[PDB]
RNA sequence: UUAUUGGAGGUAGAGCACUGUUUGGACGAGGGGCCCCGGGUUACCGAAUUCAGACAAACUCCGAAUGCCAAUUAAUU
RNA sequence: CUGGGGCGGUCGCCUCCUAAAAGGUAACGGAGGCGCUCAAAGGUUCCCUCAGAAUGGUUGGAAAUCAUUCAUAGAGUGUAAAGGCAUAAGGGAGCUUGACUGCGAGACCUACAAGUCGAGCAGGGUCGAAAGACGGACUUAGUGAUCCGGUGGUUCCGCAUG
RNA sequence: CUGGUGACUAUAGCAAGGAGGUCACACCUGUUCCCAUGCCGAACACAGAAGUUAAGCUCCUUAGCGUCGAUGGUAGUCGAACUUACGUUCCGCUAGAGUAGAACGUUGCCAGG
RNA sequence: GCGGGGUGGAGCAGCCUGGUAGCUCGUCGGGCUCAUAACCCGAAGGUCGUCGGUUCAAAUCCGGCCCCCGCAACCA
């Protein structure tokens, strides 16, 4: 993958995560659930 | 002072101390590294998991055990102490 | 010439495979359920000491009736959870034998749990 | 089932006498049928798979299974995994019904038809058929049909050796080139 | 000139030359055969030297087998260069004799031509050797 | 330190089961120079197969001596 | 650095052989790779087994796709090599995001700074009937200290006090 | 004896010949339903029992192959003495290959006969 | 010692970045001219130095080998 990612969390807006996407394979940002510490709770997490 | 031309080789990476880490019939605590290796050369037995670099480690305190597993195959156990 | 497979060779693979993770302790014993095309037949094994706790099966003269397979295969279930309860079993790991968990093996299955076999 | 008919009576009478099988399990049988259509031309347009699939599909009755390729060849301009033929098995009645429609009308509608080829046996008891072009089948119309394409028509039997096999085709009324 | 046609590595370590011949101490093919007494490198033009001595002596009316092969390749240095900078080139190739190794093995002659044939070729030998017939 | 016992590991030697290297025998899957869709036979036989014989730091079906790690272990230090 | 120096070559990391059957071990010794890649090529559940050869068959040829038999792995395993893997670590499909957060008994390696493995506990989850598995990838390269600066968060500080 | 399910390095396997079927296990008969096919009730699943030991399977015989395998001897080697010899000698250890031989398994638990 | 190059008969591209052989001249058949040249029209011709490797696939990438070219070959 070409490209560092950083994923926040939708509800908080909070940076929880960092990943790595292939820009031409994924051109869109890239959306995952993730466990969100503020919230204790898995949330929607998108790239910045 | 005839010129010389030069290999293209002289590189090796840093050894990393594969093998047997604990003897056989020797006590160890739980945790500890009881063989390094690539791959399974020996299979984790009893009482003793596979890391994910294939490193085998006792899940128990115990005596260390290495045990035949089948005709071409080894795997290392730990027995708890009466 | 095209052979013909043996199915019950076929499912040991399947169960040997189930094997490696499965096995029954004393403390939680392992249901084996082994299915043929008219039979169902259920043993509650302790791996360790290589001992059978108990047995029921579609064979077995009280369990034997005239029922669909899926039918005698509940009332398999029920009959092994009941023996098991007397000699104290409660918490079993369910042994598929390498069969798929639908239908007769299933219905086995369902039917311990209810008696109070835990899964 | 007039062919299973047959099968189940008038073959199995003719083959049990014919190699004295002690029971009428040994008896030998058409197990399955595969048409196989190879379509290298798909990987120079993909349309022309899509005919032959439509092709297939009015001859056995069923949707045939594309077949993608194992491997890549430089020569055939092939790359593993591309779509380059279609494939159906009939079994039961389906198999029955096309293998008489096959022995009844397409392979009377072939042209030239001298019968088929008694050599057509891969030592093992089992048969393929190769057709020249589908318009011998009665389904396929020729307007319809923008290219005339070839199939593979296997046919797999129980019977251990060609020679049993070769009398159940024969009881069947498959014609035989001799 | 016999060589391997290819070798995964053309740059090999010398082979150990200490102890006694492993295989073909037996004559196999031949009626009669050249027994090594003494250790040394054969290369491969002094087993072409050998072999042609003795087919001439036998006028090429016996068969002649030659039981050593030379598998190894050997290195040498560019001349005048000082040590170090990687091993030299491939110079030569050579097949490792130890004592009790049968060199050549001949047949289809009288045992007096044989002893002149394996005789020739002795001489064009680094090693020293002893005429040898199959035993039973 | 030694004795006793258990273990890890692949070297020496050896071997050719694998990967390569290699000698001499036979022998052919299948047609060409050859004799008929109507058969044959004095290359290649390259595929392959087989029998015997050799080779290897980066080959291994094998596999020591030693050395190494241990033992509610004994003797001596 | 250098079998004087220059010139040529080289400098970190990974794999193998040299390495003398634990580990470690050098030369401008013999061979190769790395400065990634993958949103599945990760997790889980279920299912599945190769390469090759022979024979039969149309377009079709040594070789395409089809069928049977033999075939123990000569296949595949993102990518070098080695060690592993056919109870798969290889292939297919469904559902998913554990390519979690706080951590961590013990252990390996080790001059230091680092590096490696880790059961188990808590929180909140995914897949599974369940047992259970999951803190990326068959394992081992794919990386760079501190200072300084940027960006986001913060029940921390705020030079009389806000 | 048979079956289920475990243990063991194939002495346990492979191949070839033979034998066997109230039950059991299959093959088998169908696809209405649960469920299934990248097409196919082939498989999987389910509902069954007309037919059949044909095959699988189980049992018996065998030593062709695979597997196991000495004793003796040999190579190698720790130590020692002697030497510089592509070494020698002594002592302990001691292969690989090959040979005789072994071997067509041995067993635990549970349910039936 | 270290670089570069080897492609229809000639000279010169294509390689970097694998799938694609180009341009000019020459050659060949026809035409124009009394004839030739020039000119016009149509056409053919390179296994990419050679053996290997990697790859589904090599002019192209990688390694030898042969040939050719350039540069270096110093301090005593
Ligand atoms: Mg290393
Ligand atoms: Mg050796
Ligand atoms: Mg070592
Ligand atoms: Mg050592
Ligand atoms: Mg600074
Ligand atoms: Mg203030
Ligand atoms: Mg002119």
């Amino acid at each position: 993958m070409r490209v560092n990612v950083t994923l926040a969390c939708t509800e908080c807006g909070d940076r929880n995560y960092i990943t790595t996407k292939n820009k031409r394979n994924n051109p869109e940002r890239i959306e995952m659930k993730k466990y969100c510490p503020r919230l204790n709770k898995y949330t929607l997490h998108r790239e910045t | 002072k005839k010129g010389v031309s030069s290999t293209k080789n002289g590189r090796d990476s840093e050894s990393k101390r594969l093998g047997a880490k604990r003897a056989d019939g020797q006590f160890v605590t739980g945790g500890s590294i009881l063989y390094r290796q690539r791959g399974t050369k020996i299979y984790p037995g009893e009482n003793v998991g596979r890391g994910g670099d294939d490193t085998l480690f006792a899940k128990i305190d115990g005596v260390v055990k290495f045990e035949r597993k089948g005709r071409d195959k080894k795997q290392v156990s730990v027995y708890a102490v009466a | 010439m095209i052979s013909k497979i043996d199915k019950n060779k076929v499912r040991l693979k399947r169960h040997a495979r189930v094997r490696t993770n499965l096995s029954g302790t004393a403390e939680k014993p392992r249901l084996n359920v082994y299915r043929s095309n008219k039979h169902i037949y259920a043993q509650i094994i302790d791996d360790n000491k290589g001992v059978t706790l108990a047995q029921a099966s579609s064979k077995d003269s009280d369990i034997a009736t005239t029922a669909t397979k899926v039918e005698l295969a509940t009332k398999v279930g029920e009959a092994i959870a009941k023996k098991a309860a007397d000699k104290g079993i409660k918490e079993i790991v369910f042994d598929r034998g390498g069969y798929l968990y639908h239908g007769r093996v299933k219905a086995l299955a369902e039917a311990a749990r209810e008696s109070g076999l835990e899964f | 089932n007039r062919l299973k008919e047959k099968f189940n009576t008038e073959v199995t009478e003719n083959l049990m006498k014919k190699f004295n099988y002690s029971s009428v399990m040994e008896v030998p049988k058409i197990d399955k049928i595969v048409v196989n259509m190879g379509v290298g031309d798909a990987v120079q347009n993909s349309k022309v798979l899509d005919n032959a699939v439509e092709e297939l599909e009015l001859i056995t009755g069923q949707k045939p299974l594309v077949t993608k390729a194992k491997k890549s060849i430089a020569t055939f301009r092939l790359r593993e995994g591309m779509p380059i033929g279609a494939k159906v098995t009939l079994r039961g009645e389906r198999m029955y019904e096309f293998l008489d429609k096959l022995i009844s009308v397409s392979l009377p509608r072939v042209r030239d038809f001298q019968g088929v080829s008694k050599k057509a046996f891969d030592g093992r008891g089992n048969y393929t058929l190769g057709v020249k072009e589908q318009l011998i089948f009665p389904e396929i119309d020729y307007d319809k049909v923008s290219k005339v394409r070839g199939m593979d028509i296997v046919i797999v039997t129980t019977a251990n050796t060609d020679e049993e096999a070769r009398e159940l085709l024969a009881n069947f009324g498959m014609p035989f080139r001799k | 000139m016999l060589l391997p046609k290819r070798v995964k590595y053309r740059r090999q370590h010398r082979p150990k030359t200490t102890g006694r011949s492993k295989g073909g101490n037996y004559v196999t093919f031949g009626e009669f055969g050249l027994q090594a007494t003494t250790t040394s490198w054969i290369t491969s033009r002094q087993i072409e030297s050998a072999r042609i001595a003795m087919t001439r002596y036998m006028k090429r009316g016996g068969k002649v087998w030659i039981k050593i092969f030379p598998h190894t390749p050997y290195t040498k240095k560019p001349l005048e260069v000082r040590m170090g900078a990687g091993k030299g080139a491939v110079e030569g190739w050579i097949a490792v004799v130890k004592p009790g190794r049968i060199l050549f093995e001949v047949a289809g002659v009288s045992e007096e031509v044989a002893r002149e044939a394996l005789r020739l070729a002795s001489h064009k030998l680094p090693v020293k050797t002893k005429f040898v017939k199959r035993e039973e």
